[PDB]
């Protein structure tokens, strides 16, 4: 519960994933305003430590454009050098993506980390585990509707996951 | 007008910096990149080391070659163009055919 | 297209870095350094210092060989891969039958 | 009371330094930069290396050059005038049209 | 010096205040003049930039503590747009 | 599969580490330090500097060998193990009985 | 097993350092001081640095000599006792008579 702007009170409900980070990226807004961003059929890529020069990866972001399909990305942080040819790859038209934030703090926001990946059928690139930044095909990337992303929240739709995937997520949480 | 390179000098101008095709499909904009292949513009009369005859160069004017961006590289203002100054032992490689 | 290096350069490419085999059966993951060995893919014309005849390379095109990785060592993308560029004098043993 | 170098030496003098004309008809400051452009002064002896004969200089008195300027190039004033003086190694071009 | 011969007149002025601040007004600035900003940041260079780019305006009006442009030359369709971003 | 090193080039193998037998019948642990003594495995075709053929290396195959371990000694395994590769200044003298 | 000196290289020993004669009868005793001078146990081929042949040492074994105990002097063990290696360059005289 919170303050109201009225005198009346009111009820929000949110559907799907939805948190409370916003995108790196301000130029990149897909279509409306708010600085709203709508990536459709999009592939998610969550890592666990941030994209600076270390922009090679790009075999990864290569194979996202060659399929034509919007690209989103979940790390600890993206900087200017990534994000710079970045926009004016979205905005020439060569692959729509935008990136966001991970949660909040370190061990909270890689725990949260693979129940995106897990809910939208991707695989969480584990620093930590046999993986490496360019390493990783784009089968990897987890799937969803469409997303959504403004200043401070980004939301995903429905990725696609199985439910035994997403219900032993929710059946681990128990202990 | 052009310049005649002084003898194991060779003159090159630098090829496009970070080519649109890094990784893939993507797009890289530059940003502090520098590319290391060039043109020969300019054969000096040859290496005068040792006395004995000059050695003619073994690069073509209007070669492509691959060298190394060193400390011997040297920048000049060429009417108004950026060249490339630097001896022989810098140029690493040949692009041929 | 594939290159040709101009004279005493030899252009080899390194094997792989820290493969799945240190201790035995255990699969070592790379986290930070390097590989040692490479291939020779191709032999520069020899030295062209002391007039006197030019020196052609003791290695020949395609030799496993081990080198010393060191300032004079260039990295250069020839058909989307990275070649390391050096000298005779570099490469201090070649990995023979 | 003129100049003659003292052997692999040249004397040269520098041309004018960001002259107010590049681009095109604009006017460019002097953003503390230097000219490589320089007449021949003098020429010297020869080099004396390698005990075999004295051999004459390849620059002849009065050629235009191009040359890098560093550590090699000395500053000297004779008849309160500023020369340079480097040798034959240092200069880079010659400028002939 | 470039001024005072003759060969240009030109001189500059101080965006709006802060990054985001400012950034966020050179936008506007730029489609009201009909000019493009050059972003930095996005894919354009310091010198990568062509005199199309480059906004017009009738005059501009410029003191030690104000710069006033009195109409830049633009469409409406792109100013009307601009301020129909401004309406979240 | 065994390596050949390249003129001028020796390759050794340590022989141990601190062994704890120094200073008479005690037992010495080893704190920091590491040996001296080498066997030479392979030997290079020889030093090529100034033109003459190929001058031949003083130490023997299998030639027992004490070497100064500078960076010019490089570190690999072969047949995973430490083997050691270096000119033959590094080497300065051998144990013969 | 005693030590085998390979090409230029010459092993000597130290002599006492600081002996107990210095200011006449006094006695200085020791503390951070080192000794300039030593005996030659072995004799290298000789330096092979020029085309043909092999120049020999002019020390031999036995002598009391002066050397420069600068970078290319080593030290090594010996049945347990100090041993340095370098060159017939880095010693400067010979004691006689």
């Amino acid at each position: 519960v919170e303050d109201g702007t009225g005198l009346q009170d009111e009820l929000d409900v949110v559907e799907g994933m939805q948190f409370d980070r916003g995108y790196l990226s301000p130029y990149f807004i897909n279509k409306p305003e708010t600085g709203a961003v709508e990536l459709e059929s999009p592939f998610i890529l969550l890592a666990d430590k941030k994209i600076s020069n270390i922009r090679e990866m790009l075999p990864v972001l290569e194979a996202v454009a060659k399929a034509g399909k919007p690209l989103l990305i979940i790390a600890e942080d993206v900087e200017g050098e990534a994000l710079a040819t970045l926009v004016v790859n979205t905005m020439r038209g060569i692959v729509k993506v935008a990136a966001v934030k991970a949660p909040g703090f370190g061990d909270r926001r890689k725990a949260m980390l693979q129940d995106i990946a897990t809910l939208t059928g991707g695989t969480v690139i584990s620093e930590e585990i046999g993986m490496e930044l360019e390493k990783a095909t784009l089968e990897d990337l987890g799937q969803a509707k469409r997303v959504v992303i403004n200043k401070d929240t980004t939301t995903i739709i429905d990725g696609v996951g199985e439910e035994a995937a997403i219900q032993g997520r929710v059946a681990q949480i128990r202990q | 007008m052009n310049i005649r390179p002084l003898h194991d000098r060779v003159i090159v101008k630098r090829k496009e910096v970070e080519t649109k095709s890094a990784g893939g499909i993507v797009l890289t904009g530059s940003a502090a990149a520098k590319s290391t292949r060039g043109e020969v513009l300019a054969v000096g009369n040859g290496r005068i080391l040792e006395n004995g005859e000059v050695k003619p160069l073994d690069v073509k004017v209007g070669d492509i070659v691959i060298f190394n961006d060193g400390y011997g590289v040297k920048s000049e203002k060429i009417d108004n163009e950026e060249v490339l100054i630097m001896s022989e032992s810098d140029i690493l490689a040949i692009v041929e055919a």
